[PDB]
């Protein structure tokens, strides 16, 4: 949960 | 195939969660050669990170059995081994799309930057399950094309940029988990940060800001 | 490969989310002629639910793009077909399964519904991407295998036994959503729901499941009577 | 709203 997510 | 109905299988598959169709999809249309536009480029972006994705939950789940545990050790060993060649492979597949393909043919900066933040985070997913002297050379790789792509980002890209923001979060990532720098990555993650205030799509950039600080209240912690 | 060597593999791949693996694990597990355990047949059916469930979940979202849309249209059915497929090897498995291993090994009458109510579900399942006369024949044995299900249930098991409440709420959404009769659909549901309140004033150790399937069937016959 | 698997 840290990293960057593409929504 | 068409290189369109390629990419409306794609979108096809995404709506039907179904992230090894697309990214199979994708990774045809990517092997075309022409460069990928921004929707193709998202595409393929989110294709792969769901396949290697669910690979990463599955081993990390069965590697913390494995060690937190004789006879089921083995089971438990083992089949971490099957995942862990299934990552290593999908991790292959995304370095040889960019190391032929993408990047060779990024003509703009964020074109490029996109990129080499991809390299960066399948070398660090490589890295998370990497072990020995073959994992010293998979961390140095993933730090070279993360920081190739922060001198970038800072010379061309706006501070308050999604993808600008979005690399310092996953490079303040790699400083944390892969090579145990909290302080690194906390004056990244600040410095970062703090550059976006100071310019304040803004609803894209605003989240990954979130999150900066977000790691950073984890990180000091 | 032992069978207690695919029990351990196929938990360890219900930790990892890899449904997939579950099955094939446990469908050896299976076609070694020995009667599945509690825990086994569990394994199973948690197994064959997501790895069916995922299909059927990517059948109504391309199958609502299809009919929601002329060359875009083909590929929406096209897809769809593929999944369909897909859909249909997996249901014809568990069926497989069922009529010749599960079914006929079931020498106890809770293992009886429990596979019996199971054969109805696939069934259903298959009919919900079924047309034509193909579909009414698979509907029939949808409720067949429910309605046997549903008679040994109600002579050998409790109104508050897991399984009675599970089977009850399973046959009432094939009352309401394969043969379209609401009225079948919320009389079966009350009256199981009404059943098992009356016995609870006079069930143990199986608290937690009981009362949350007794939730599941009022939750569907308040959605069902709002559509009057 | 059929059984889920708990």
């Amino acid at each position: 949960r840290g990293s960057l997510p593409t929504f | 195939m068409d290189k369109n109905e390629l990419v409306q299988k794609a979108k096809l598959a995404e709506q039907a969660e179904r992230y090894d169709d697309m990214a199979a999809c994708m990774k045809s249309v990517t092997e075309q050669g022409a460069e990928l536009s921004n929707e193709e480029r998202n595409l393929l972006s989110v294709a792969y990170k769901n396949v290697v994705g669910a690979r990463r939950s599955s081993w990390r789940v069965v590697s913390s059995i494995e060690q937190k545990t004789e006879k089921k050790q083995q089971m438990a060993r083992e089949y971490r081994e099957k995942i862990e060649t299934e990552l290593r492979d999908i991790c292959n597949d995304v370095l040889s799309l960019l190391e032929k393909f993408l990047i060779p043919n990024a003509s703009q900066a964020e074109s490029k930057v996109f990129y080499l933040k991809m390299k960066g985070d399948y070398y660090r997913y490589l890295a998370e399950v990497a072990a020995g002297d073959d994992k010293k050379g998979i961390v140095d790789q993933s730090q070279q094309a993360y920081q190739e792509a922060f001198e970038i980002s800072k010379k061309e890209m706006q501070p308050t940029h999604p993808i600008r923001l979005g690399l310092a979060l996953n490079f303040s990532v790699f400083y944390y988990e892969i090579l145990n720098s909290p302080e690194k990555a906390c004056s990244l993650a600040k410095t970062a940060f703090d550059e976006a205030i100071a310019e304040l799509s803004y609803k894209d950039s605003t989240l990954i800001m979130q999150l900066l600080r977000d790691n950073l209240t984890l990180w000091t912690s």
